[PDB]
């Protein structure tokens, strides 16, 4: 649709402070447009820490060309539907499991 | 400027 997940004009410093909100835990992600590189996404997600707690982390979702999104080359997706289902099914190297949209 | 993450490589 829009896409649960989907929160493009969110800055990284807003995109910490609303999954570290009440109602998100492990998992917990979004998608938004990327601050620093302009063009890309960046992937923003709820991580638990050993000796820190709870922690906000970001990847950077790059774009192969034209229609293809990676994190790692390794592999990629037509989509990035494609690349969340992915990540959801198996953290994969990914500091997590994707689990639940941010909620709002 | 601001940290990423990136997914290892198995070495």
């Amino acid at each position: 649709e829009p896409e649960p997940w989907f929160f493009k004009n969110l800055s990284r410093k807003d995109a910490e402070r609303q999954l570290l909100a009440p109602g998100n835990t492990h998992g917990s992600f979004l998608i938004r447009e990327s601050e620093s590189t302009a063009g890309s996404f960046s992937l923003s997600v709820r991580d638990f820490d050993q000796n820190q707690g709870e922690v906000v982390k970001h990847y950077k979702i790059r774009n192969l060309d034209n229609g293809g999104f990676y994190i790692s080359p390794r592999i990629t997706f037509p989509g990035l539907h494609e690349l969340v289902r992915h990540y959801t099914n198996a953290s994969d190297g990914l500091c997590t499991r994707l689990s639940r949209p941010c909620q709002t | 400027e601001p940290q990423y993450e990136e997914i290892p490589i198995y070495l």
